[PDB]
């Protein structure tokens, strides 16, 4: 009893922990009350317990400053009794320590502790470290002197002492600087699966000597450079205590024969005699390549060097092997074996929320302007990696040192912390960084859970629904589908007139979902085919097995039948070698990955009809030209980045757009807004587009899709029934 | 008690401010 | 293994598979298992290094030893037969092969109840429906299947005692069970390791399964069961067995399902 299990937490404050309500009830105290927490060695600390909708009912939520302070590790287990006799202070005495101050000199308290402690009422205990971040530093201070003891709160009446030399870190003691889990910004997901596989085996051995349970020995990390694969390798074995060492090819590869093969597995016996231990292989494709692609001899012998080591760890106890390559597809087979490198997890490219989070990761010590916005930011930073992102936090720093601090600096060893403090990074010096940086990963796809929501898309009500129908009823009501026999459909195609929102709809099922969305391009079906590498079909969906649940979206499915002559063309049938690829792996995916198929095609009569039959896109959605309140909704969406005057009338010209798809709309919009901005700009030589503008606008903007064709994909709907 | 309940409104305080 | 003899120097690979073969003869009766045959000795055309193809031929001539060495069975594991030098099946040495694939519903099942004999499993686990859904898995996939199970019903329920400690109660695990739940969540983070490959297996499908075409099924039976049920009647009259049939009409009539029931009923792969 009153035994908890330390995980992780949201709320980042050093006093702080959170725990669930039914464990709130158990100990008697009430949100806002002080707890003792006890830890290892002897070791203890005051918080506060606040709770939240995440924290399970076994667990304590809290952050590194508390785990540190008392010796305990995730995974482990500590005691919590209330205190209600907490009461605050009369004088404290606060030290920084050395490790941390480098760089600046001036009055620490005044930048730091006393923002820190003012107003703040924080519980200390004697002897606990924390972290105070600002001026591009972070700084932890010790708590070396109170009148009150063990522990009081900090009350802003209180006297704080900052005199002494700073303090030498302690070997009971880790630095809160040290790289950890709360270093990582985007990949959480991928994780939490790593966590999953780790954290037993080295937090509790006894568990797998004593159960029957195999553990995992080794786990390979993929995806383009500078997207933290060695971040995390560090942050896991820091947090779990592990015994760290790192390989690389090159180093390993700058040896001499003879040499290599040594060195590699000094490695494994050094992490066994350290063991609990984490080794991490760097660039295994360049340590470890094919071997049926090399003729050297070292190459293939370091190969199977490698392996035998693998394969050692079932001797080796508590050493788990890391590695990191660029693909997953270029290293040697025999490692992905089951054993050595049998679990592997894709990293890829963070995601828009991940990449807000690195930038504010890389910026909790920069002080930020309140023009700053790094969200917008992170939206528009595309193909950009963590080492990106935090290139672009630098840059933009360097901008803000150049601008105004660089007139208050000297060339000396320090710079005044007061006025590092106040230096603040603008809009414009990231919008300068983020012209200066090239994002590392702007060729390979970016997967994520889209941002289109329903309300983006105008009309086709019905097809909303039946998209739910599809992807959420299979497993939101399983029990009717096996009460009737009904077998789920595996995707869907959609057919029609083009410019009808048809990849909108395919992003917003997905998002509403919370499904990462693939998507697929005519360019890629093409490079494909053309360059008769259409293997890559299998990457493709095995990035949708990996990134499940999700939906995977073809376009363009007749993007080859047309670059085949589509109409005339030779004298074949419709099968090519990309799409035979396709349905190959669409029979050898199974719903149960949670992983749904969308096609998209605006010419069905030149694709192959394989991809309609059950089992395949056998379910097929007709999305004709927007109607009369479709098109008025689909102009007042397309206006939204825009001033429009009250005297346009968009059911007017609704009513006249009949033949108009959804994006020959959008070229009205686009035109009477550039029309507007044609007229501002010669009447400096206006603050909103008039009705004239949209007039005007509907002279200049035609149809795509002319009457024969029309009638043509209306009566290719009826055929279909 | 008074003086625990008065590090509390500290502390949300400052979670509110961050989260707001 | 493969990795174990290919790893040493020019010399000490052939020292070190002569005395695998050695120890055999000396602890006769022995076997000697090579795992990875293929990097040991893949196809010749595949290999033109002077030390690959001199660990080859040491191969070639301790297999050939075997007729001296009473009492030794040599077994070798390889991906696929024609991805070894062809040397290593002329008469004798490694001539007798088995083909082991992979298990089929039936199999994965039998799998999945021997990985679970120390398991304590809910009334609510049925390896019967997991053997269906595991589709393209193997023995070591369905191996770690149920370990995957097991790790979370340890996380919810060791970690939830509070139970720290060099060793663990018997009685705590005595009341350890594994629920559906856990194995759906296993199934989640599985990933089958033979999905590319074709599945070969007597199919599900029965005659029963076919809505009309009565005469058809039984022209089936009279093509694929006759010859083997009644080989002296075929012998006696002269009869040339047909070796196949071909089926044409409208497409979605049952012209897969015909083929499967036929194999299901002579319980053919
Ligand atoms: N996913 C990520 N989350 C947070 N920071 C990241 C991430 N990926 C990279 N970074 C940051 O970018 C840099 C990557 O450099 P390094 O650790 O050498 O990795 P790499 O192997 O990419 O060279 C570090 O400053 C790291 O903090
Ligand atoms: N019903 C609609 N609602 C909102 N936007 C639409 C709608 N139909 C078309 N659009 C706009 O037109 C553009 C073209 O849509 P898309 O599905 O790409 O057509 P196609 O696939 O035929 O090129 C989209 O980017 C979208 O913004
Ligand atoms: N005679 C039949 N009785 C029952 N079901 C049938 C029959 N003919 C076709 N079907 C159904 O149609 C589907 C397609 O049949 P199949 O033989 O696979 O087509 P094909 O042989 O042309 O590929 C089957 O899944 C089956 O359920």
């Amino acid at each position: 009893p009153n035994r908890l299990i330390v995980d992780e937490a949201i709320n980042e404050d050093n006093s702080v922990v959170s725990l669930s309500q039914p464990k709130m009830d158990e100990l008697q105290l009430f949100r806002g009350d002080t707890v003792l927490l006890k830890g290892k060695k002897r070791r203890e600390a005051v918080c506060i317990v606040l709770s939240d909708d995440t924290c399970s009912d076994e667990k304590i939520r809290m952050n590194r400053v508390v785990r540190n302070n008392l010796r305990v590790r995730l995974g482990d287990v500590i005691s919590i009794q209330p205190c209600p006799d907490v009461k605050y202070g009369k004088r404290i005495h606060v030290l920084p320590i050395d490790d941390t101050v480098e760089g600046i000199t001036g009055n620490l308290f005044e930048v730091y502790l006393k923002p820190y402690f003012l107003e703040a009422y924080r519980p200390i205990r004697k002897g606990d470290i924390f972290l105070v971040r600002g001026g591009m530093r972070a700084v932890e201070f010790k708590v070396v002197e109170t009148d009150p003891s063990p522990y009081c709160i900090v009350a802003p009446d209180t006297v704080i002492h900052c005199e002494g030399e700073p303090i030498k870190r302690e070997d009971e003691e880790e630095s809160l600087n040290e790289v950890g889990y709360d270093d990582i910004g985007g990949c959480r997901k991928q994780l939490a699966q790593i966590k999953e596989m780790v954290e037993l085996p080295l937090r509790h051995p006894a568990l797998f000597k004593a159960i029957g349970v195999k553990p995992p020995r080794g786990i390979l990390l993929y995806g383009p450079p500078g997207t933290g694969k060695t971040l995390i390798a560090r942050a896991v074995a820091n947090e779990t205590g592990a015994f760290f060492f790192l390989i690389n090819g090159p180093e390993i590869m700058s040896k001499l024969a003879g040499e290599s093969e040594s060195n590699l597995r000094k490695a494994f016996e050094e992490a066994e005699k350290n063991a609990p231990a984490i080794i991490f292989i760097d660039e295994l494709d360049a340590i470890a390549p094919k071997r049926e692609k090399t003729h050297g001899e070292v190459e293939r012998r370091i190969v199977s060097q490698l392996l035998t080591l693998m394969d050692g760890l079932k001797q080796r106890a508590h050493v788990i092997v890391m590695a990191a390559t660029n693909r997953p597809n270029s290293i040697d087979p025999a490692l992905r074996r089951f054993g050595r490198f049998d679990r592997e997890v894709d990293i890829g490219i963070p995601d828009a929320t991940g990449r807000l989070e690195i930038l504010q990761i890389h910026t909790k010590n920069m002080k930020l302007a309140d023009d700053v916005d790094l969200e917008q930011v992170a939206n528009e930073t595309h193909g950009h990696v963590g080492a990106d992102l935090a290139a672009l936090c630098s840059e933009a720093a360097l901008q803000a040192i150049r601008k105004k601090m660089d007139l208050i600096d000297l060339e000396d060893e320090t710079i005044d912390a007061e006025v590092m403090n106040s230096l603040a990074v603008t809009m414009d010096d990231f919008r300068w960084a983020l012209s200066q940086s090239n994002p590392s990963a702007l060729r390979e796809t970016v997967v994520e859970v889209p941002q289109v929501t329903w309300e983006d898309i105008g009309g086709l009500e019905d097809v909303k629904r039946e998209l739910q129908e599809l992807v959420q009823y299979p497993v939101e009501h399983p029990d009717k589908f096996l009460k009737f026999g009904m077998t789920p459909s595996k995707g869907v195609l959609f057919y029609g007139p083009p410019g009808c929102g048809k990849t909108l709809l395919a992003k917003a099922i997905a998002n509403e979902c919370q499904a990462n969305f693939i998507s697929i391009k005519g360019p890629e079906l093409l490079t494909m085919w053309f360059g008769e590498s259409e293997a890559n079909v299998r990457e493709i969906f095995d990035k949708a097995r990996q990134a499940a649940p999700c939906v995977l979206f073809f376009d363009e499915l007749d993007s080859i039948a047309k670059a085949r002559g589509g109409n005339i063309g030779d004298g074949g049938g419709a099968a090519d070698r990309v799409i035979n690829q396709i349905l190959t792996e669409m029979d050898g995916m199974s719903t149960k990955k949670n992983v749904f198929i969308i096609g998209a095609t605006n010419r069905p009569d030149i694709i192959d009809p394989a991809i309609l039959r059950p089992g395949r896109l056998d379910q097929l959605i007709y999305i004709p030209l927007p109607d009369e309140k479709s098109r008025v909704a689909i102009l007042k969406a397309n206006l939204r980045k825009s001033p429009v005057a009250k005297d346009v009338d968009l059911e007017f010209l609704a009513k006249m757009t009949n033949g108009f798809s959804g994006a020959d709309l959008t070229e009205i919009c686009q035109r009477a807004c550039k029309l507007a901005i044609r007229e501002s700009i010669e009447s400096e030589i206006v603050p909103e587009i008039r009705r004239d503008h949209f007039e005007e606008a509907m002279r200049f903007a035609r149809r795509s899709v002319s009457d024969n064709d029309i009638r043509k994909y209306e009566m290719f709907a009826q055929t279909l029934q | 008690t008074n003086e625990a309940q008065m590090a509390a409104a500290a502390a949300l305080a400052r979670l509110e401010q961050k989260q707001s």
